DNA sequence: ATCAATATCCACCTGCAGATACTACCAAAAGTGTATTTGGAAACTGCTCCATCAAATTAAATGTTCTTAAAGGTCCTTTAAGAACATTTAATTTGATGGAGCAGTTTCCAAATACACTTTTGGTAGTATCTGCAGGTGGATATTGAT
DNA sequence: ATCAATATCCACCTGCAGATACTACCAAAAGTGTATTTGGAAACTGCTCCATCAAATTAAATGTTCTTAAAGGACCTTTAAGAACATTTAATTTGATGGAGCAGTTTCCAAATACACTTTTGGTAGTATCTGCAGGTGGATATTGAT
């Protein structure tokens, strides 16, 4: 184990994988296919989050809250992944928010 | 009895609106489209005047700066008449479709 | 009505200032067709900052936050 | 009990939280935002796999690949507008031949 | 006070300001004390060499105040700075004549 | 009833007045000046932002200015500016 | 001796290269190429094997991507047969260059 | 150690390379003079990359240029690339 | 080249919008000065991977011969679009006038941040055995071009 | 609507390169729970400016009628670029070696934040005074297309 200790590359590889299993239960994935799948995730997680950055901001806003990130997606995304996005995130803001 | 050559006053209108800088579309029939427009999204919505002035000087932009690209398509086609394939071939190529 | 409104006569001064010399007949419904598909995707987007600013007027400044994030910039207005 | 759990989700809410914080897009980043973020990124994730699935298994292979990427997302309209400008390393173009060009 | 962060670089734009901008604007937890200076300086300029290229464009149209149209010509004149701008549209500032020479007197001349 | 608007409209002006003294502006044309001042600060700062950002740094200094003026302006503006933004940082920690 | 009509091989090249994902330039001239260029920039620099294949990547991605425009172009004209002019249109509409 | 000359490698991107480009791009057929100007274009894009994947090279003091280079590059290009880091 | 038909460029003039000048108020910004936390530059260096080199092997480039159907040009006809003027249709301009709602201002609290100790887990790492598919094969079927 | 030469198709097989799977360790992360702070929701209210009259006033669009030249189609000649093969150049592959330099770490202060207190001003309102040029004709010269 180790040499002097090299730092920890992360990436969302393990759910991409999940996810994989969840529509596709006996398909793989290679690791060139994981690799663009993961700059995917990164792509649009900045895309997003920047799009929200600028939103506050024009409103005189210091805090991205789940608004600022619905909007971000609305202005993002084309027709029917923004319906379903939309309707994702609700989804989960929702079941968190009265999770305790 | 006065005629001039089919293509001199197309010159002349050239010259004289690339010389001028004013909106060439009428004020009120784009408002009315901006709203039709905007009807869709949101009912009942409010326009600031320059806010609808905004939208008219960047429709504009667009639209000349379209039709030089439009017209460098046409000539290319060892044409002198922009035609919609023209205006289609100038837009795939920009990104706007494809 | 209302795309009609967009006159025959207006579209050619926009090709004029444009450099076009010499318009085929059938420019003016392909460009009434595109002036639309261009004022959908603009205003779609001034209108969500207006929604988003629980606003009921499009200010300029959502006007031109959309033209911004479109890659189509203006300048002076947005102030 | 993790918080990705607590919203029912595969990806990471915890991270998704961090990456806010550490990217600077605002001085506060609320609760609700990575929760959202993270939903949204999931979805993108299934649609995106779902779509290159089906590609492979078209394709009689079971190890998805850049290939089966780009296939995925250049036939469908809207996953190809969002990647408009974006290139999938190693994953070509789709067949397509202009009809003038066919023999007649 | 004393002295103003302004002038001790010789700036007329507000180097004191473009601090303050950079930190609520979020670009990073800490902003160095040079960072708006040199900002500042740049900002200046882009400034100068635009006004100036329109300061000229308003002498070859008699005027003695800048229009937008001239802003348009300086930028759109200047090969360095209508790449810069290439993605901007100024309002009121028209186009730079120019026809394409297949469509002149007398065929392909 | 007072809610600062702060434009850039009076440097604008302080510099027209050294480039040339005998001209004056239009509102109009004032604006667009204002866009463009906003604009390229903008462009600037963000470049800058992720320049440190990419290299793991929490402090935006004149070095990362710089490098995001390279990688913003053209050959040659961008060989003006360097000098300029040089020059003020120079003078300014000369300064007493 | 049995012979292809012109444009056969072509088109059966085509579906060939279009169905397949590999780089079609040589992976060491292209090296080459890059180190060559980046040599203005800076004197003895190094290059990490992934950072070279990554611009020959967007490279020939790039190259394909301006030979779909520009055949719209050679095909706008009437032609089959892509010419320098339609590389330039195509690039000029792109807003490349002019 | 060596570090040679490199000097007009540009012609080293052959005529039967470009055109295998060119038919995968979906083009029957080339102009011989294509094949100047597709020279033209990719040294010209290269040249663009390069300088920025190099500016942040120097910017991080590295002698070496990473594959982030390239990838940061690209996406302020405006063509962003997937599955190289980032 | 002759010449009349408009179009343009030239000077000169002038009313008012739209800049600008002068006072004065002030909250918020820009500085200063003073105690206090921390980012990363210096240094050192483990050790990762990049430059390079040879030799064999293997793949692609090239330069050349033959040909034909593409480009490109001339000369033809068909009819689409400019120029123009006579109407009609619409847009602007004014003036007055409601009252939508954007923007200020003061609450106040749900929800953010803090710094603290607590538990989990994704990644690194090493060691080891699988498995999906390129890639080569043959033999059978479809395509192409000459009939 | 037949023939043959050639490509394209799939079935079947083998080797290895990458994919998966043990295991075991750990730092940075992600959690539970405290204590303090604070954004911006909400509720209000004041007035800026958005909408909408009808009604004179200006300016533009639409329709029509003769007209010319541009677009596109058929024919014909030039040639340049595809197909194919003999020849030769170059890339790639395997394999092993030397060293730069990336990136991991300990360290520690010029330089950052953090914080009160002092001074300055750039924005706003109000009031007024000023002026650069649009838009107005005047009448030489200039361009364009009838002779
Ligand atoms: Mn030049
Ligand atoms: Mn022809
Ligand atoms: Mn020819
Ligand atoms: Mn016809
Ligand atoms: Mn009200
Ligand atoms: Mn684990
Ligand atoms: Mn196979
Ligand atoms: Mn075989
Ligand atoms: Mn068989
Ligand atoms: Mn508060
Ligand atoms: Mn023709
Ligand atoms: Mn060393
Ligand atoms: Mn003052
Ligand atoms: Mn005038
Ligand atoms: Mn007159």
């Amino acid at each position: 184990g180790k040499k002097r200790r090299k730092t920890r590359k992360e990436s969302y590889a393990i759910y991409v994988y999940k996810v994989l299993k969840q529509v596709h239960p006996d398909t793989g994935i290679s690791s060139k296919a994981m690799s663009i799948m993961n700059s995917f995730v990164n792509d649009v997680f900045e895309r997003i989050a920047g799009e929200a950055s600028r939103l506050a901001h024009y409103n005189k806003r210091s805090t991205i809250t789940s608004r600022e990130i619905q909007t971000a997606v609305r202005l993002l995304l084309p027709g029917e992944l923004a319906k379903h996005a939309v309707s994702e995130g609700t989804k989960a803001v929702t079941k968190y928010t009265s999770a305790k | 009895p006065h005629r001039y050559r089919p293509g001199t006053v197309a010159l002349r209108e050239i010259r004289r609106y690339q010389k001028s800088t004013e909106l060439l579309i009428r004020k009120l029939p784009f408002q009315r489209l901006v709203r039709e427009i905007a009807q869709d999204f949101k009912t009942d919505l409010r326009f600031q005047s320059s806010a609808v002035m905004a939208l008219q000087e960047a429709s504009e932009a667009y639209l000349v700066a379209l039709f030089e690209d439009t017209n460098l398509c046409a000539i290319h086609a060892k044409r002198v008449t922009i035609m919609p394939k023209d205006i289609q071939l100038a837009r795939r190529i920009r990104g706007e479709r494809a | 009505d209302n795309i009609q409104g967009i006159t025959k006569p207006a579209i050619r001064r926009l090709a004029r200032r444009g450099g076009v010399k010499r318009i085929s007949g059938l420019i003016y419904e392909e460009t009434r067709g595109v002036l639309k598909v261009f004022l959908e995707n603009v205003i779609r987007d001034a209108v969500t900052y207006t929604e988003h600013a629980k606003r009921k007027t499009v200010t300029a400044m959502d006007v031109v936050y959309a033209l911004k994030r479109q890659g189509r910039t203006l300048y002076g207005f947005g102030g | 009990k993790t918080r990705s759990s607590r919203a029912g989700l595969q990806f990471p809410v915890g991270r998704v939280h961090r990456l806010l914080r550490k990217g600077n897009y605002a001085e506060r980043v609320g609760a609700g935002a990575p929760v959202y973020l993270a939903a949204v990124l999931e979805y993108l994730t299934a649609e995106i796999l779902e779509l290159a699935g089906n590609a492979a298994r078209d394709n009689k292979k079971t190890r998805i690949i850049p290939r089966h990427l780009q296939l995925a997302v250049r036939n469908d309209e809207e996953l190809n507008k969002l990647l408009g400008r974006v290139t999938i390393a190693q994953g070509g173009v789709l067949p397509n031949i202009q009809s003038v060009l066919l023999p007649k």
